[PDB]
RNA sequence: CUUGAGUCUCGUAGAGGGGGGUAGAAUUCCAGGUGUAGCGGUGAAAUGCGUAGAGAUCUGGAGGAAUACCGGUGGCGAAGGCGGCCCCCUGGACGAAGACUGACGCUCAGGUGCGAAAGCGUGGGGAGCAAACAGGAUUAGAUACCCUGGUAGUCCACGCCGUAAACGAUGUCGACUUGGAGGUUGUGCCCUUGAGGCGUGGCUUCCGGAGCUAACGCGUUAAGUCGACCGCCUGGGGAGUACGGCCGCAAGGUUAAAACUCAAAUGAAUUGACGGGGGCCCGCACAAGCGGUGGAGCAUGUGGUUUAAUUCGAUGCAACGCGA
């Protein structure tokens, strides 16, 4: 995540652009999941939860939040 | 409270002075309902501190005042299991509150022998700021200071 | 005794310490300063207000440089990361790069075990 | 005979397998520069490392292992499994049109092969990690969890072992039976007018009808309707154990009982209760405050002890100035 200051950009808005391109590179993230090993097994069985999680959910707000709350 | 924002209640101003921070010195001195006693002492040590330390009644215990009001306290925010002493900046009606108690509490300690006569004695020692009020505030502020890496960690 | 005008600001911010490094263009280290150093340890060093008093410290040292411009290489995940870089700035240099020089292996070596908490 | 099964032609996608090179990032170590009192670690510490100059930072070098992003309920493989890039050797699947053989097929007890990880033998290698082990914490103890170290092992060659919740807890092969939304990979036509319209194959994910099921659920990839063959079960424990056999260097694997003992053991779901689950909320529940009790004397009640009797009852909150 390299920024360098532009000329008459101020010092809030110069670490402004460096937490965006920071957080869009996912630095952080990686450091993260990296600082332990994680089982292979543990690594499939998150994958197969996320997945499982984001469709159930996904499906939950289209079709089923299709009717009167009130 | 859980599920209440009550008014806050009516006091009224001393008849001497008319004047409602001295009223609620007053309430915070008297006890077992004996406000009468305690106007008196108040009134007592007052006229003492003016004749002592110079211009009024009210101007010297408003100069006492603002030597022991404390900035900052602390709180302990318990979130993570553990106890964070957090500092906080302290609403200014909680430092009058706050200031009149601790110079009560120190008055009440003091070795002279009468009421009135402690009480002038320890508002004369803030006006200085070498007292023990002015001591406890210290130490606040301290501990304030002290902890101030939890301060915008809640 | 010398002065360099332009530094570069190394802040190691791991989850325990912050260690900033103030040195030449070139590498070699002007002055540092920690947030164990500054006076904190343990919870009250694993801060960012730690870090920054750090930061103040470590432009302090390097003071008798005169450093005017520094670029800043933040590394690591931690409690500073940006306190570290905003105290800088109001010690007053002009911060001209800010650069991410976290090391991320490639699938390189294998980590240590997960706690168990 | 050609519909099952196979052969040939042309393409397609693929971490399919074996061998050999190579790239960059990162860790470790080594040498050197700068530089100075800390670093490291944790809930908090200490062990550990550092004024014999560490950690930080720049340069160079050594070496081992693994391949960020791409990366996907994506792909390939009989399963185990397979992930940088390049080459060499090599197996299968799928589609297109035809041509060919002419039931050549399905399943399979014994048998044979393949078979994660750990483990074993011999010879290398050894960065990181890390059983064992050591020290520091925590604790009533802590032969653990946490911390600092750290040896087998993890890697390579070649042998052995032969097991896993080796799971879809679902044997293989074939036929038939409403749908919807995707992914992936072919292919025919449509002007691809654009990423696009209508088909037709393969593999694949989710949802769901009939039907099935104890229910949960399965549902054209069946747990539906059927046919062929195999494997396996017959209450819980004893026990996948003993003995015998076979196999193995060993660890052990495989085959596999009996006495004795109980009237249960189990599956799914239901209503509660509970959770050091989660969300929302209240209460002098905490917080903010004020005043007490626990120390003293005395009053009173209780326990106890004493007594001839010390009447009987109340005795966690919700008995103890209570019946009185
Ligand atoms: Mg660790
Ligand atoms: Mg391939
Ligand atoms: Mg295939
Ligand atoms: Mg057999
Ligand atoms: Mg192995
Ligand atoms: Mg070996
Ligand atoms: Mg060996
Ligand atoms: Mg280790
Ligand atoms: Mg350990
Ligand atoms: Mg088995
Ligand atoms: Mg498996
Ligand atoms: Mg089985
Ligand atoms: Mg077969
Ligand atoms: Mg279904
Ligand atoms: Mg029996
Ligand atoms: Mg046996
Ligand atoms: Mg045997
Ligand atoms: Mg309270
Ligand atoms: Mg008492
Ligand atoms: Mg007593
Ligand atoms: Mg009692
Ligand atoms: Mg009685
Ligand atoms: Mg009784």
């Amino acid at each position: 995540p390299v920024i360098k200051v532009r000329e008459n950009e101020p010092f809030d808005v110069a670490l402004r652009r460096f937490k965006r391109s920071c957080e869009k590179a996912g630095v952080l993230a990686e450091v993260r999941r990296r600082e332990f090993y994680e089982k292979p097994t543990t690594e499939r069985k998150r994958a197969k939860a996320s997945a499982v999680k984001r469709h159930a959910k996904k499906l939950a707000r289209e079709n089923a939040r299709r009717t009167r709350l009130y | 409270p859980r599920r209440r924002v009550i008014g806050q209640r009516k006091i009224l101003p001393d008849p001497k002075f008319g004047s409602e921070l001295l009223a609620k010195f007053v309430n915070i001195l008297m006890v077992d309902g004996k406000k009468s006693t305690a106007e008196s002492i108040v009134y007592s040590a007052l006229e003492t501190l003016a004749q002592r330390s110079g211009k009024s009644e009210l101007e010297a215990f408003e100069v006492a005042l603002e030597n022991v009001r404390p900035t900052v306290e602390v709180k302990s925010r318990r979130v993570g299991g553990s106890t964070y002493q957090v500092p906080v900046e302290v609403r200014p009606v909680r430092r009058n509150a706050l200031a009149m108690r601790w110079i009560v509490e120190a008055a009440r300690k003091r070795g002279d022998k009468s009421m009135a006569l402690r009480l002038a004695n320890e508002l004369s020692d803030a006006a200085e700021n070498k007292g023990t009020a002015v001591k406890k505030r210290e130490d606040v502020h301290r501990m304030a200071e002290a902890n101030k890496a939890f301060a915008h960690y809640r | 005794r010398k002065q360099v005008s332009d530094g570069v600001a190394h802040i190691h911010a791991s989850f325990n310490n912050t260690i900033v490094t103030i040195t030449d263009r070139q590498g070699n280290a002007l002055g540092w300063a920690t947030a164990g150093g500054s006076g904190f340890r343990g919870s009250r060093k694993s801060t960012p207000f730690a870090a920054q008093v750090a930061a103040e410290r470590c432009a302090d040292a390097v003071k008798e440089y005169g450093i005017k411009n520094l670029e800043v290489m933040v590394k690591g995940p931690g409690p500073g990361r940006e306190s570290t870089i905003r105290a800088l700035n109001a010690a007053g240099f002009r911060i001209t790069n800010i650069t991410d020089v976290t090391p991320i292996p490639h699938n390189g070596c294998r980590p240590p075990k997960k706690r168990r908490v």
